[PDB]
């Protein structure tokens, strides 16, 4: 679930 | 008729929810592009991946959503997709496509490989939230509410969420008392609307199961999200 980690965090 | 701290959620949710949009690009596409089924899925797949990138710019900017713990932000994300797709799908078949735009929109939709199975509920749900005429704050408000929702599977802090989701029920049911008090019942209707939601994961689940049949393709994040692996 990287992708999504990333775009919550960034 | 809202206290102070309901109507500042009310503002932070509104401001969130309306600065997301559907580009002009895909728009575009519904009109100009030919009508075969190829370019059609092409369209859908475009639309779909907009809607999650929307639905994620919502999330993460809901409030206590950065309070909670990793894992369970994406059990929701991932939990909530389909439903909030489908709403935001609805809001702009019906609201945010100039007039003639949605009758080939569902030429499209019609001739994407989805089964009559699936078309048929999803319409008759687009047709149902229209007829009720349903405004900005209900569609912004339900969707916060499916996102924050503490019925979803994997989520280890299940109180947590439900101390966010209520704020946000206790708003929309102090909205329909308010701007609907010829109708009691409408709270409870909008509740309804969710259930039929729910309805979705299941049909999206068998819509995804035909097309990867046909070896049709997904992008990334559309995989990701709904574990196409
Ligand atoms: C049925 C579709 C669109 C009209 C809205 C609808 C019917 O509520 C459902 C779903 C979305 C819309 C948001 C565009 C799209 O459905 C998908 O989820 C999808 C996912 C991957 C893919 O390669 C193609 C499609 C296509």
């Amino acid at each position: 679930n990287a992708l999504l980690r990333y775009l919550l965090d960034k | 008729e809202l206290t102070p701290d309901q109507q500042t959620l009310l503002h932070f949710i509104m401001d969130s929810y309306n600065k997301q949009r559907m580009p002009q690009e895909i728009t575009n596409k519904i009109l100009k592009e030919e009508f075969s089924a190829e370019e059609n899925f092409l369209i859908l797949t475009e639309m779909a991946t907009n809607h999650v990138q929307v639905l994620v710019e919502f999330t993460k900017k809901l409030p206590g959503f950065q309070t909670l713990d990793h894992e369970d932000q994406i059990a929701l994300l991932k939990g909530s997709a389909v439903e909030a797709m489908f709403l935001r799908s609805a809001e702009i078949f019906n609201k945010k496509l100039p007039s003639g735009h949605s009758d080939l929109l569902e030429e499209r939709i019609r001739n994407s490989g989805i089964s009559d199975e699936y078309i048929t509920p999803m319409f008759s749900f687009y047709k149902s939230i229209g007829e009720l005429k349903m405004t900005q704050e209900e569609y912004a408000l339900l969707t916060a509410i499916v996102i924050l929702s503490p019925d979803r599977q994997y989520i280890k802090d299940r109180e947590a969420v439900e101390k966010l989701q209520e704020p946000l029920l206790d708003v929309l049911q102090k909205l329909c008392k308010i701007h609907q008090p010829e109708n009691p019942q409408h709270f409870a209707c909008l509740l309804g609307r969710l259930t039929e939601l729910r309805t979705f994961n299941h049909h999206h689940a068998e819509m995804l199961m035909s097309w990867r049949v046909n070896d049709h393709k997904f992008t990334p994040l559309l995989c990701e999200i709904w574990d196409v692996q």
